[PDB]
RNA sequence: UACCUGGUUGAUCCUGCCAGUAGCAUAUGCUUGUCUCAAAGAUUAAGCCAUGCACGUGUAAGUACGCACGGAGUGAAACUGCGAAUGGCUCAUUAAAUCAGUUAUGGUUCCUUUGAUCACUUGGAUAACUGUGGUAAUUCUAGAGCUAAUACAUGGCAUUUAUCAGUGGUGACUCUAGAUAACCGCCGAUCGCACGCACGGCGACGAUACAUUCGGAUGUCUGCCCUAUCAACUUUCGAUGGUACUUUCUGCGCCUACCAUGGUGACCACGGGUAACGGGGAAUCAGGGUUCGAUUCCGGAGAGGGAGCCUGAGAAACGGCUACCACAUCCAAGGAAGGCAGCAGGCGCGCAAAUUACCCACUCCCGACGCGGGGAGGUAGUGACGAAAAAUAACAAUUUGGAAUGAGUACACUUUAAAUCCUUUAACGAGGAUCUAUUGGAGGGCAAGUCUGGUGCCAGCAGCCGCGGUAAUUCCAGCUCCAAUAGCGUAUAUUAAAGUUGCUGCAGUUAAAAAGCUCGUAGUUGGAUCUUGUUUACUUUGAAAAAAUUAGAGUGUUCCAAGCAGGCCGCCUGGAUACUUCAGCUAGGAAUAAUGG
RNA sequence: GACCCGCCGAGCAGCUUCCGGGAAACCAAAGUCUUUGGGUUCCGGGGGGAGUAUGGUUGCAAAGCUGAAACUUAAAGGAA
RNA sequence: CCCGUCGCUACUACCGAUUGGAUGGUUUAGUGAGGUCCUCGGAUCGGCGCC
């Protein structure tokens, strides 16, 4: 099958090398995962040494983290928007490492309101609890949080659309998980300019 | 070539085993264990070739299977157990206790010890790591993992454990002025006082050892096994501790004893 | 893979000039003088001494106080004075080069049992040894090329089972006795 | 032992080769009494294979309702577990590849061993077994009836990212730990013994985020023969580098996408050849070398040719599968089964290479294991590959005599798993001691006949020069002599000889030879000078360089080649040392030769 | 300036010598060479086959440059 | 003493029409068994129409 050896290439000088042995098993290669967006389908691959690799064939949810704050919630992957490798994987919606995609921005806003007591993606009985009644000693705790609860202008306009720019830091084809971090700061301004031109 | 090798030729056997040629084609391959293949003495060779307690490999198995032999206090029934350096071979049936220590020729000599001894053994620390929940661990030269060691014990010192409990009783720090037995070839079995340690970053640290008679010689840090604090060894040394008489001096001592 | 050695060695060297009359008469002079079988035994003793002189040549080129010359030099001298070839008065490597082929031929077993009066001739000696009559300190030695050393020279005698020694006479004497 | 001799001429001194000479290793010829060892279908065919065998495995401790044997137990069979990835064989491929030294994984995976760490006694299937069957045929299997589990299934860490701080570290962590936000296997339904006080001891088995061992995998530095009638090569479709993945046990154009246009080479790239596996080594050698290394040790590779996989810790496995290719077997013609470069054996190929033997007793290996298995191995048979020891007479009288013995032979012992052999030893066994030593030579080189008979430039001899044309010292023979000797010739390759391949160390006026001449890059080599009275090269020291082989210490294997054992009247001694180029590492020297301020 | 008498450097040569070398003829270099090493390029390996075959390259051509093997031979040759 | 042509016999390579022939190795472009992976497929049978 697929071989990851280095004796099938040429030499540094440019000359070809003749193989002295056939293809070995410790230098094999396996087909790509091609992790699409959809219901969770994982295939465990027994690898060298009796270990197991989890090859994600399609994933819809991912454990993404927020950089500025400390909020790591399992959100839903919506759609990919940019890829540094090639524009063909975003056309097929393939989940790979360092792939910019839109994630469900509900858990990140739900935590922001339940912790800082301030509307984030606002332009219902659940929002009535946001203005909860409690002791004044507890209210003073949430009052000092609002003095440092100001979010970046580039992120507040993304909570309105319910979609946050994220970046996959894991390897779906190796561990079967599409975890990552929320794209923000200077990294966001870079990819927003790339998607805008594209 | 497809996996692990399970045989060992007599010509490829370690030289310090002192195996002949015309007895057989294969040599006893020591099973996996605390000590390396090239740096051990399998139990079949020690009972048959050294102690002459058995004449064939089958007679060796008749002794080990009766649970008469204890390496470091624990009974071993495998006739190919490594049983390397500093290991205690106690035989309660004959009331004999041994401790494998090299001689001036670099070979495991028959070193009989006392019943007051054979309860402890010296071990050289090779790796120190911090396990889970902030628990420091230890790696001796015979694959003995020790939890909660003294914080002063480092990656080259020598500890003293008790064969009944496996707990560290005492330890000897590695510094200039302590005894050591070289265990790395061309000085294997020589005992002297450490005098200088050359530190080579990214390479092997070369130390300089001086015998009791004044003979100086250098070796590598991985071959040093601290024996005692100062010049008093914490173990019983065999005849000819580490002097390594020259070929001219060994001839004189040979014919003078006639 | 077998439990064998295959470690052999030739104990002689054929001379370069095959038909030189100066050497052919010299070697034959040593065969008749010491009762040898052929020229190979002459070339054998010649090859042993040629290896001893080469060992002394390698040591004499070294320094006088070289540890290899002092150790292997005394070991070479001890083995020469042990077999009676070299004298105890000459314990220096310079006298090894002065040795000759006859010094080693005089130390062979058939030469000793002839000088000790056990045999009437040097050719009677080889047949006397090959017929299991000569013993060395309670060991029946059957090889005429048995190089006798000093401590084994005073113990050469007839075997305890020889008709010449204290033993039953041979089959010829026993058959000629039962006739008459 | 740092060695030469014949041959060109009428003669001479030369150049020079031919031939002689001595090892070696294959074949072969003749001959061959004993004994210690011992190579042995590699060379041409990695050609093809009848048949037999070479991998199997059970403890008090996974599963025992086969009376199969039995007062529970002992067991077939079978399930489960493990091994079958080692060994053995071959040298086809392969020329910076393999391999060797060095070394890196802080870029990794590792069954096992070792030390750490750790009740609702549940559910329903199945083999053996019972029974019914099919096919010409297979170690083919179908259907039904049962019944077990250490089989199957049920009943805070680890795993994946993000943030913060800086317990033990290293020359150097994005290290080991810790604290947060989350994300989403492991935490014992097992077995034996001992039986004591609801609690209890000793084990077996089993878990791995760990260590450890056996080691894999891929890198670092340096090192390979011949070839220029191979001078430029690589780069579509990766060549070189960058970025992000994907993939793998991980690093890496390993792969993909987007960019960059690189990378290599007269210091010989690329291409071609190798009757090329590499090395440890072997032969031959004053020094220097030349040649060899299929071949018992290490590493690699392959199992007719490729390719693709299963299982497993480990295989791109072939005494495992699935294809195609080559070849070939049984058929009832529907189908089925094949891989000897495993041990013997057979065919073929050839100049060229052995028994279809015996045992697991030794050496070790595997397995549940003290108990089983092993064409691994050992043993014997064949064996003038080769190496060691060593008979074929000795003595005395004058041709004649008594002595002495091994060959041979056996009552037996010993030897060994059982034997054989050797050794030990009764009996017996030598005068033509017929118990018969041959193999090549007798012109020279080259040790040995002006001998006799025959042949008559014939037949033949002759490595070379030559001999033979009727008295041949050379041929065919008798006699005699010489050389080595249980060995001695022949053919071929190879080494010394060859200072006739040259570094040591040759030659080029006329013997073979200096370009017609000059310029010129690389290459090679370069004045003197700096303390006398940074970068390297070099030298010295230490570590390393696996054993076996070689050198060599000790030791009466009867001696010896060998072996590593063996002394002493339990007892004390060995199982040394030296060498291992080059590169790399280390510590001194600072002349010589470069380089820098 | 011409000539005469010397010296120095450069060069074409000559001769006498037992400098030494060489197989010798001969050579002040063809010496300093078994007492063998200043530096460096090209080049020879018995005589034939043969500067032939083939391949490449150069040229309008003639030919130049590079350049074998099978096979054959015990001499070919130098100086005297 | 000796050279060459010619003639005779033998041997060895050389040139040579024959789109000569036979193997081996690199490959361009087609066809492509077999396994693996992925996307589907759901013959079947176990539990409670769904799993």
């Amino acid at each position: 099958g697929i071989s990851r050896d280095n004796w099938h290439k040429r030499r540094k000088t440019g000359g070809k090398r003749k193989p002295y042995h056939k293809k070995r098993k410790y230098e094999l290669g396996r087909p790509a995962a091609n992790t699409k967006i959809g219901p969770r389908r994982i295939h465990t691959v027994r690898v060298r040494g009796g270990n197991k690799k989890y090859r994600a064939l399609r994933l819809d949810a991912g454990n993404f983290s927020w950089g500025s704050e400390c909020c790591t919630r399992k959100t839903r992957i919506i759609d990919v928007v940019y890829n540094a490798s090639n524009n063909e994987l975003v056309r097929t919606k393939t989940l790979v490492k360092n792939c910019i995609l839109l994630v469900d921005s509900t858990p990140f806003r739900q935590w922001f309101e339940a912790h800082n007591a301030l509307p984030l993606g606002r332009k219902p009985e659940e929002e009535e609890i946001l203005n909860k009644k409690r002791s004044k000693k507890t209210q003073k705790k949430y009052e000092e949080r609002k003095k440092t609860a100001k979010i970046s202008p580039l992120l507040e306009e993304q909570f309105q659309q319910g979609k946050l720019l994220a970046c996959i830091a894991s390897r779906p084809g190796q561990c079967g998980r599409a975890d990552g971090y929320v794209l923000e700061g200077k990294e966001l301004e870079f990819y927003l300019r790339k998607i805008k031109a594209k | 070539a497809r996996g692990p090798k399970k045989h060992l030729k007599r010509v490829a056997a370690p030289k310090h085993w002192m195996l002949d040629k015309l007895t057989g084609v294969f040599a006893p391959r020591p099973s996996t264990g605390p000590h390396k293949l090239r740096e051990c003495l399998p139990l079949i060779i020690f009972l048959r070739n050294r102690l002459k307690y058995a004449l064939t490999g089958d007679e060796v198995k008749k002794i080990c299977m009766q649970r008469f032999i204890k390496i470091d206090g624990k009974v071993r029934t495998d006739i190919t157990y490594p049983a390397g350096f500093m290991d205690v071979i106690s035989i309660e049936k004959t009331g004999e206790h041994f401790r494998l220590v090299y001689d001036t020729k670099g070979r495991f000599a028959v070193h009989r010890i006392t019943s007051e001894e054979a309860k402890y053994k010296l071990c050289k620390v090779r790796k120190t790591w911090v396990g889970t929940k902030g628990i420091p661990h230890l790696v001796t030269h015979d694959a003995r993992t020790i939890r909660y060691p003294d914080p002063l014990i480092k990656v080259n010192d020598t500890i003293q454990i008790d064969l009944e409990t496996g707990k560290i009783t005492d330890f000897i720090k590695f510094d200039t002025g302590n005894l050591c037995m070289v265990t790395g070839g061309a000085n294997l079995g020589r005992i002297g006082v450490i005098t200088n340690r050359e530190r080579h970053p990214g390479s092997f640290d070369v130390v300089h050892v001086k015998d009791a008679n004044g003979n100086n010689f250098a070796t590598r840090l991985s071959n040093i096994f601290v024996i005692g604090k100062g010049n008093k060894p914490w173990i019983s040394l065999p005849r000819g501790k580490g002097i390594r008489l020259t070929i001219a001096e060994e001839r004189d001592k040979r014919l003078a004893a006639k | 893979p077998v439990a064998r050695t295959w470690v052999c060695r030739k104990t002689y060297v054929t001379p370069r000039r095959p038909f030189e009359k100066s050497r052919l008469d010299q070697e034959l002079k040593l065969i008749g003088e010491y009762g040898l079988r052929n020229k190979r035994e002459v070339w054998r003793v010649k090859f042993t001494l040629a290896k001893i002189r080469k060992a002394a040549r390698d040591l004499l080129t070294l320094d006088e106080k070289d540890p290899k010359r002092l150790f292997e030099g005394n070991a070479l001298l001890r083995r020469l004075v042990r077999i009676g070839v070299l004298d105890e008065g000459k314990m220096k490597l310079d006298y090894i080069l002065g040795l000759k082929i006859e010094d080693f031929l005089e130390r062979r077993l058939q030469t000793q049992v002839f000088k000790l009066g056990l045999a009437k001739s040097i050719h009677h000696a080889r047949v006397l040894i090959r017929q299991r009559h000569i013993r060395v300190r309670k060991q029946v030695v059957n090889i005429p090329s048995f190089i006798v050393r000093l401590d084994s020279q005073k113990h050469i005698d007839f075997s305890l089972r020889s008709p010449y020694g204290g033993g039953r006479p041979g089959r010829v004497k026993r058959k000629n006795a039962k006739k008459g």
